[PDB]
């Protein structure tokens, strides 16, 4: 979708962290859908970049720190 | 171009381009190569695509990794890089040592000056390199 | 601090001994050997500094340093790696004509 996200995952030390780039390409801060957090392995996942919004034709970094002990 | 959930790319009939996942979560798709302009723009210098493109990554995870990590000019990082740290970072990768010049001003994580003033001898100038050696306390070098 | 060659000539053998580079080089100096110097600077790979030395106070191995030193650089391939001339182009050496030797 004009919205492309790409993301893969970067672990960098310890931390398994999560590239995202939720691109969105969209025609505006399109509405977003939902996300849910969890009890991980000796992990948790731990963070979420807190809006919902697509904004058009845009790019973002959304991060993802996952709890790595 | 990128994908759309999954899909497979199953091979390439014309321009339209055409994808698959398997049998469905499908593409008819206006292209944008990316690379073949490019080893060839790049084996002739040429960028005027990329940049006119405004194409634009370097990570993804990492996506400076095809050659771009092990660059082939610092054109490349003229289409994108970013923070005094990721800059920094191209500093060393590229060896930008004109990202570095205020990269380093904007450094001050040391060692990483102290290793590269002399990096910078290296590479050249010492008129330079005497100052950088000179907060850092080689002094009696 | 009275001073001394002869300490000097046993110390310098010693001063293979010690295994940092530094102190040595103070001594080959301090007899008064540029040669000393240059020879200790091979076996440590002091190479962009043992340039200067060769150069400042010539014994001209500036010239034959410089193709080595170069050719590490040479290695690492770029051509502003590499990094060329002697007597003329980038580096004019004795045409220059200035100041040891």
């Amino acid at each position: 979708d004009p919205v492309y996200a790409e993301a893969y995952v970067h672990v960098n030390q310890y931390d398994i962290v999560l590239d995202v780039l939720v691109v969105n390409q969209t025609s505006d801060t399109l509405q977003n859908c939902t996300l849910e957090l969890a009890t991980l392995g000796d992990l948790k996942l731990v963070e979420k970049p807190s809006p919902l919004t697509l904004a058009p034709h845009d790019f973002a970094n959304i991060k993802a720190n996952v709890k790595v002990a | 171009r990128t994908l759309d959930l999954p899909i497979y790319v199953t091979r390439v009939k014309g321009n339209n381009v055409y994808c698959l996942d398997r049998e469905c979560r499908p593409r008819v798709l206006t292209i944008d190569p990316t690379e073949f302009k490019f080893k060839l723009a790049l084996i002739n210098r040429k960028y005027d695509e990329v940049l006119h493109m405004v194409r634009n990554a370097k990570l993804v995870g990492q996506s400076i990794i095809a050659y771009l990590q092990k660059k082939g000019y610092p054109e490349v990082a003229l289409h994108f890089v970013k923070d005094e740290k990721t800059r920094f970072s191209l500093a060393l990768e590229c060896g930008n040592i004109e990202i570095a010049l205020e990269a380093a001003k904007a450094l001050d994580d040391k060692n990483c000056w102290e290793k590269l003033g002399e990096v910078a001898l290296l590479q050249g100038n010492h008129q330079i390199v005497e100052m950088c050696y000179q907060r850092t306390k080689n002094f009696d070098k | 601090a009275s001073g001394n060659a002869s300490m000097v000539n046993k110390l310098a053998e010693g001063a293979e001994r010690d295994g940092k580079n530094n102190v040595a080089f103070m001594s080959y100096f301090l007899q008064g050997k540029l040669d000393a110097c240059l020879e200790l600077l091979i076996r440590t790979g002091r190479l962009p500094e043992a340039a200067f030395l060769a150069r400042t106070y010539l014994p001209s191995q500036v010239s034959r340093v410089v193709k080595l030193w170069r050719e590490n650089l040479s290695k690492v391939n770029q051509k502003a790696a590499e990094s060329l001339a002697d007597p003329t182009e980038y580096e004019n050496l004795f045409p220059g004509l200035k100041e040891a030797f």
